Order: structure tokens, then sequence, then C-alpha cells
């Protein structure tokens, strides 16, 4: 249920 | 947090979420102590009974958060870990004695309305605030119940409990590096930290200088919010010499 | 430093909804 975080954070 | 309330925006700006990269999940709470240092419970990172042994690259620190699951664009800041430092005398075999760890961030975090460090107590702060009956505040995104998950950061205010009452509530040996907090069955009021709240801060607002101090770290309990049982916290001031030594380097 | 002073509360002289409960316990 966690929303994806920006790719820059690996 | 069991029997708590939704936090207000910017109420706990030192609140840190320890976030597991894969699977994407909440690992623990934590706290911001400077622009580069994060304080948590050692059991969040190392706990052999449950095969827990996280390294730096396994997780991320998410600061300035309110919502548990959403990516809070322009509000939260996501930081990578440079190095983890677990107390060398942390006792995971028996009672989680010295349940404390530090995490150095790769880059300093920029402070904002939602991101700000909490103070660490000195000897006098601890002597004046760590008194039975005096209330502290616990925050986290952990379980709403022992046996579910909140949408936003939860808050609960809880009284520090007399050491003999803490000792008499459990078969576990309690050390001077711990304190317990929560209401008695006779007090009517409820509240406790629970799974997922570990590593989070137990704070108090000094009536002398009006600053928030982190007196405890969510450490352990036997169930959550059970009558006659209390939450146990790592005593931050008792372990300050180790904190200072690690930070001085 | 400015540790433990919240930008949205102490810095603005605004109180949160339950901080008085803590102060009242410091008897
Ligand atoms: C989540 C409730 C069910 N789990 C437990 O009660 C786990 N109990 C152990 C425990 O709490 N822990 C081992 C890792 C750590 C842990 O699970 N912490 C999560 C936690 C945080 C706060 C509370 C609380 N204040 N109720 C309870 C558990 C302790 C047992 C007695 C000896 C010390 C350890
Ligand atoms: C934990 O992980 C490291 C590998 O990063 C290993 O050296 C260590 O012995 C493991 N177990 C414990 C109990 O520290
Ligand atoms: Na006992
Ligand atoms: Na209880």
């Amino acid at each position: 249920d966690f929303e994806e975080i920006p790719g820059e954070y690996l | 947090i069991v029997e708590g309330s939704d936090a207000e925006i910017g109420m706990s700006p030192w609140q840190v979420m320890l976030f597991r990269k894969s699977p994407q999940e909440l690992l623990c709470g934590a706290s911001l102590i400077s622009d580069r240092w994060v304080l948590t419970a050692a059991h969040c990172l190392l706990y052999p009974p449950w095969d827990k042994n996280f390294t730096e690259n396994d997780l991320l620190v998410r600061i300035g958060k309110h919502s548990r699951t959403r990516y809070e664009r322009n509000i939260e800041k996501i930081s990578m870990l440079e190095k983890i430092y677990i107390h060398p005398r942390y006792n995971w075999r028996e009672n989680l004695d010295r349940d404390i760890a530090l995490m150095k961030l790769k880059k300093p975090v920029a402070f904002s309305d939602y991101i700000h460090p909490v103070c660490l107590p000195d000897r006098e702060t601890a002597a004046s605030l760590l008194q039975a009956g005096y209330k502290g505040r616990v925050t986290g995104w952990g379980n709403l119940k022992e046996t579910g998950q909140p949408s936003v950061l939860q808050v609960v205010n809880l009284p520090i409990v007399e050491r003999p009452v803490c000792k008499d509530s459990t078969r576990i040996r309690i050390t001077d590096n711990m304190f317990c907090a929560g209401y008695k069955p006779d007090e009517g009021k409820r509240g406790d930290a629970c799974e997922g709240d570990s590593g989070g801060p137990f704070v108090m607002k000094s009536p002398f200088n009006n600053r928030w101090y982190q007196m405890g770290i969510v450490s352990w309990g036997e169930g959550c919010d059970r009558d006659g049982k209390y939450g146990f916290y790592t005593h931050v001031f008792r372990l300050k010499k180790w904190i200072q030594k690690v930070i001085d380097q | 430093a400015d540790c433990g002073l919240r930008p949205l509360f102490e810095k603005k002289s605004l109180e949160d909804k339950t901080e008085r409960e803590l102060l009242e316990s410091y008897i």
C-alpha cells in the first residue's frame, strides 16, 4: 500500500 | 500507536520514518537530532531472534512526513544512510538493554516547517523531567491495535511510571537504561506504542525553556495497551556519553 | 541552537491541542 517514491532515491 | 490521535501538521518535525527499500514497507520510527544524525532503537536494525540485520543500503530515512503511505511531494525529504552505529553493549538476547542506534546521513537534511531537530537532554533536564506522573509524548505510524494501520502519524501523551510498578508488571529484568510509561487500569485513560512505533521518540516539553527534549526511544512491551502492562523506553540521557562519543567520532 | 522549537508552534507562539496536558503534569 506504499506509494512509489521517485527513482532518484533508488 | 494504540488509543492515540492523528498528529497535527508540524507537531513532531523531528519524526523520522525508517523505510525498507524492498519490500517497500515501514521498518520503524526514528528521530532527527541534527542535520546529519538520526536516532533510533538498535532492534530496528539488529534483532537476531527474527533474522533482522539491516545494512545501510537496505533502507531510506523519510523526514517531514505525516501520511503513512503517500509520497509527500515538496514536503518530505528522503535521505540515504552513510553509516549505522549500534550501541556495542546493546542486549538483544535478554531485555533489549541499551536499545539505541545512530544513523549518519550521506547529505545534510534541509530544515523546513515540517523538518526540525529535537533536543537531547543534559543531566539537569533528565533529573527535572523524568519523574513518575510527568507526561511525555510518543509518536509513530505503527499498529493501531495489538491484533489496523493509520493513514497519518499518530500521537499519544503518557505518564512516566514509578520504577517498582514497572518492575512488578513484568517477569523481564528492567535496567537503569530503561523507563516505563502508560496509564494504570485505575486511571481510566489508555494508550501505548505498538509494532512499527519502535525507534520513535518519547518527548517532553521543558517548562523552563519551552523546548522539546527526547527523553526516550520506543523499545519494547508485551502486547500493546494491555491493562497492568506498560511500554518500555530506552533512557536517552543514560546513554548520552555513547551518543556524544559516536558524534565527536 | 534552535533544537526542539517547532516552526509551526513555538516559533509562531502557537500551542498544539494537547501540550497543556504535559505542562499540567509537571507539578
Ligand atoms: C507488538 C506487540 C507484540 N509483540 C511483543 O510484545 C514483543 N515483545 C518483545 C519486544 O517488544 N521486542 C523484541 C523486538 C521488540 C519489539 O517487538 N518492539 C515492538 C514494540 C514496541 C512497543 C511496544 C509497546 N509499548 N507495547 C511493544 C512492542 C519483548 C518481550 C520481552 C523481552 C524484551 C522484548
Ligand atoms: C549482521 O550483518 C553483518 C553483515 O553486514 C555481519 O558482519 C554480522 O556478523 C551480522 N550479525 C550480527 C549479529 O551482527
Ligand atoms: Na517483576
Ligand atoms: Na497498559
